């Protein structure tokens, strides 16, 4: 390889053998590319001109009051098409274009990666098929609609938990058998390398922007960033600029579900152990014999059993921080933006900033300044939400 | 890694070609697994290869993936497929035993153990469907320290170097996957092991065309599977149907 | 008054002699803010910081092919909400608050009025009280949801047609009541003075960068812009910055419906005639004897039976053009920009595209550089849409 | 106009208060309408306020949309109205009769034109619910050269400056809607025509408390057709229910 497929001990490319060849070219591409004034020219004119870049850095108004928190939310959820998913999916898909591929392979839980595939893949004339979770085209119904009318095929998958990693083990397949014409758009930073380098870099300038948005607004570096793990590529793409400076906390929130100790959660970089599976070494959830665990997470984006390998890393040399956030703790999250700030975000981002809250609340008369990532809006969630608050007798 | 090259040594004697069919351990349950392993053996397969069912088969197609949800079914753990083993080689001595495996598997309770079983069993090699030669370091030499041959595949899309390191890495036999009889020509200028032909063998014309291609035999890699699968209801007529089929698929080797 | 009530003939303040002191009250912090700069400051930074501005203005790729026409999209689909009402929301807001008033009234139709008026209403701390059509609370659904999870009464108008025109009468009647103490957020450019003028003014911005953005991009003005036209408001805040600039073009698009000939359609300034409704004297759809007619619409925020005073003046002295686009040829500008850009286009925003389509279609040799206000995205319209194009067979 | 100071005139030789009731033209329908509006006459009604079904009240409640929405379902339009203010006219010669409209229906085939036939059929009066004193000029130009009294709102939050305006502008009476007392005194220093209290008139004790603080009279707004609505069903009862209320509110102003 061209670039170190480790961070530390996680990572690799773990794949049957037919995929090597896929992989090594797609690296080459990545580093060329890289080094492409044209390549370079025309993301960045789709970022600016198509996308909307740069997003907004919103301070949030009403939800620190009698604290002395100041909040900084990262507008993802103002990109074209409702999250940051849409950054990296630009560059892969004039990845998959300069590599003669002339159909895309992805796999959603929030049908965000899902949406952002389906409108990339029109615009750039990619033919599309998606693979979905049965689970996940009930909940997240709304982006099923999207990606339909923008002409690409969904395809549910029902096996296993029929949730993401059920989706990924399709996609896998998929790609093994059309690798030549087709071209895997990986939704996370996480699987074979190169994907979480890749990933990481088209997603690079979250964090770029926010220092010098932050910067600007407060002549000063946050005292810690905030987003949440799924796969890990919104976290990866806020933390990478702020790496090297010292000062500033990385906090990534795995998903708690009903609570880590009823083994009904998505956290697998802190209650997982070390595994191999979707092409990477990672922390995972697995049983004693190591079978694959199933993951849960109210929010369909977070439902995953694993976790990109840089993380990983992170953590074990405690550069980066993890804590978990529960369903609960999400929604009420969810419901105290939409009322106080007049912004619906994606339950996935709702556990980042259900964090927030908690580091504000705790200590309230402790100074500091935070930003969290908006990696979304929740369009996509309204339906789920409000028959949950509706059960309860809060709408 | 020895009861191959016997094998080898033993079919090349007789100009016979090996038939190495493939099944799922405890599909659809371990007795009736233990049953059709015997009736394999009996109708003349040469080797066998053998799956340890796993959660997520990301490199297995359908027929595959329901055979694991059978063993599953039937409450097969990788713990039961060891005491099977060992049940298997008691009774069927000289019979070389390849498992098919996830790296997560062999991973869980540490690489070197996971060979030092094997060895301990009876299994001659060891296939990682999800550990390319890049990637292999680990367990090939787990696997040469605990005498078992570390198998592995030759894809359509293979060039020179991939052939050298398999050449190189490869003990027991080289698993090919379809131009075909310049792959042969190459692998047997590099010493490579015995390669068998995996892809789409399902009936006995292609063995034959295999051996006659210059491969050392052929895997029907899911031919078996779909005739398990297709007789859950009458494990009778599944024994007969699988005797009569195995057989027929050995007789085509022999050419 | 302070201002000119009138455009021409049209316009005026045609409302029960009670609610007048409100009007002269509104008018007159409306003059007062636009010279305060403690009030520019503001709106400047929530439109910036909050809302998202400036929108980008993108350049179709593919649906101009095998032609001499150059598209672009004015991005208000980008704004948060989903839609341009949010820019005068946050304006009338500011206003609200400068009142001293601490509730708000809002009619909707698309349920985009709504949502920012509930969004602005969270932020602000005002209580908020929405008015939406039966009927479109069906149609529009999506949008309910949002507005209620923000905290926002949604009240169902079930008298008439059920429809906009409904929803206002009944938020006339209730600020008739409470202007005391509510503010009546009314939501496009028509009404009683000083409503088409300061709608206007807080919907400015969409032309003046516009003009920025295309002078930077092309060196020249565009040789027409285009806007679908309900009630005027995004039309208006298009054409604004170039109404003297005599050599650009500016074309409104009303709703055709079903067809002119039918009857079914909501397109009043080209075939209604001058009436005074709704305090304003201005094209109304109307029968013999003088009472008001029922619109239609396949777009909920298109379905009105008048048209803003400003639109009715511009018409008459021919310096802006009126033409409409039925339901079926919105549709298909709909599924196209879907299938060839990957942007959902609002239903209402895709009969102003529908309109360039046709005129680069007619005269595909004709070198003409054309911008389309793109006032909105279509989650709220994929229920609707979906169930058309599948009835039809197209999904 | 003159109907209405020839009223004013007796009313006040009487020292009694007028009692004017409010009814929508062809509610239910257009014969009981004229039924009705005999009943409130017999009753003791000083003087009439008709209401044309518009399609649009936005100034108007629960209670008079649903009057035009059954004069609608009666398929009353402004045509028929104006024939039945003919028949009205025809029999009742001397009682003032005022028209509550909407400016639509005024401006529909030209504000002069509605004014000449409002003179032809014998109206007194035309108030528009949705035109300001601001925007009256056309209007108020239009009544005075054909003889008819524009009537003006007079409105809680009532400035200075508006009192002389209506004073000015307005003819054969002033609606005034509810300082009360120091309204009064206003109007009747600006010489502005005599004050009709319009707001809450529901029960009899309201019209004397008018009366008594200075007015002119009282306008029953809708507690005239919350009667009619709720005896649909029984005509009979809606009669005698009608000239039950009408009788005890007129004698409630004789103080
Ligand atoms: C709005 C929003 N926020 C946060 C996340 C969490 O993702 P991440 O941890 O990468 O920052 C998602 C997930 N979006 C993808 C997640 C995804 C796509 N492919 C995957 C493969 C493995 C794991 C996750 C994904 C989706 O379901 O559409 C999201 O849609
Ligand atoms: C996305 C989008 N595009 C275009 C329009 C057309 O509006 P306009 O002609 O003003 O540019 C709307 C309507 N939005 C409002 C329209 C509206 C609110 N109040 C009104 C009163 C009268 C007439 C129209 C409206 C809504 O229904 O939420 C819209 O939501
Ligand atoms: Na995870
Ligand atoms: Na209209």
């Amino acid at each position: 390889t061209l670039l170190n497929p480790y961070f530390g001990e996680f990572g690799g490319m773990y794949v049957p053998q037919i995929l090597m060849p896929a992989l090594n070219q797609l690296e080459e591409a990545f580093v060329r590319a890289q080094k492409d004034p044209e390549f370079q020219a025309q993301f960045a004119d789709l970022l600016k001109n198509y996308a909307g870049r740069p997003t907004a850095l919103t301070k949030c108004q009403n939800i620190t009051a009698g604290t002395r928190t100041t909040l900084y939310l990262k507008r993802e959820d103002l990109l074209h098409g409702g999250a940051h998913t849409t950054n990296q999916v630009l560059g892969q898909a004039l990845l998959a274009k300069r590599m003669g591929k002339s159909e895309i392979i992805a796999e959603t839980g929030a049908g965000q990666h899902g949406v952002a595939s389906a409108l990339a893949s029109a615009l750039l004339g990619l033919k599309c098929r998606i693979y979905m979770g049965a689970k996940d085209v009930e909940r997240q119904s709304p982006n099923v609609f999207r990606m339909r009318l923008m002409g690409a095929e969904v395809i549910p998958v029902h096996s296993g938990s029929a949730t993401l990693k059920d989706a990924c083990n399709e996609a896998l397949r998929d790609w093994s058998g059309s690798y030549e014409t087709a071209h895997y758009m990986l939704g996370t930073a996480a699987g074979p390398h190169p994907y979480p380098t890749i990933v990481r870099e088209f997603q690079r300038m979250i964090g770029e922007e926010t220092k010098a948005q932050i910067l600007d607004k407060e002549g000063r570096l946050p005292d810690a960033v905030i987003a949440c793990v799924g796969g890990g590529s919104n976290a990866i793409g806020m933390f990478a600029d702020f790496i090297n400076d010292t000062s500033v906390g990385l906090i990534g929130v795995e998903p708690g579900g009903h609570g880590i100790e009823t083994g009904e959660h998505g956290a697998p970089l802190k209650h997982g152990r070390v595994g191999i599976y979707f092409g990477m070494k990672a922390p995972m959830m697995q049983t004693a014999d190591g079978q694959i665990e199933e993951s849960y997470s109210i929010s369909a984006g977070l439902d995953f059993p694993s976790v990109g390998p840089q993380h990983a890393y992170l953590n074990s040399i405690g550069r980066a921080d993890y804590v978990s956030i529960t369903d609960d703790e999400a929604l009420e999250a969810f419901k105290t933006l939409c009322r106080h700030e007049g912004i619906i975000p994606a339950l996935e981002s709702s556990h980042a900033l259900a964090h927030a809250l908690k580091m504000m609340r705790e200590q309230p008369e402790k100074e500091q300044l935070l930003v969290v990532n908006l990696s979304g809006r929740g369009d996509k969630d309204i339906f789920t939400v409000h028959d949950i608050l509706k059960a309860r007798g809060e709408i | 890694m020895e009861r191959y090259e016997n094998l080898f040594a033993q079919l090349n004697d007789r100009r016979e070609g090996a038939f190495v069919p493939f099944v799922t351990l405890g599909d659809p349950g371990i007795e009736q697994s233990l049953k059709i392993i015997d009736t394999l053996i009996d109708a003349g397969a040469d080797a066998l290869e053998l799956g340890v069912p796993f959660s997520d088969p990301l490199a297995d197609g359908p027929t595959i993936q329901n055979a694991n949800l059978r063993a599953f079914a039937a409450g097969v753990t990788p713990a039961q497929c060891f005491e099977m083993l060992a049940l298997i080689r008691e009774k069927h001595p000289t019979i070389p035993i390849g498992l098919l495996m996830y790296a997560n598997l062999v991973f869980n309770n540490g690489i070197d153990a996971f060979y030092a079983r094997c060895e301990q069993v009876g299994v001659d090699s060891v296939l990682v469907a999800d550990v390319p030669v890049e990637e292999s370091a680990p367990f090939r030499q787990a696997a040469l320290r605990h005498n078992i041959a570390p198998i592995f595949i030759c894809p359509p899309n293979a060039d020179d170097d991939l052939l050298r390191q398999v050449a190189s890495y490869g003990r027991g036999y080289t698993y090919l996957l379809s131009p075909l009889h310049h792959l042969i020509e190459k692998l047997k200028e590099y010493h490579a092991a015995p390669a068998l032909q995996g892809f789409g063998i399902s009936s006995p014309e292609q063995v034959s065309a295999a051996v006659r291609a210059g491969a050392a035999g052929a895997i029907s890699g899911s031919a078996i599977v779909k005739i398990i699968e297709k007789n859950l209801a009458s494990p009778k007529q599944m024994l007969a149907e699988l005797r009569s089929f195995v057989s027929a698929m050995k007789a085509a080797s022999r050419a």
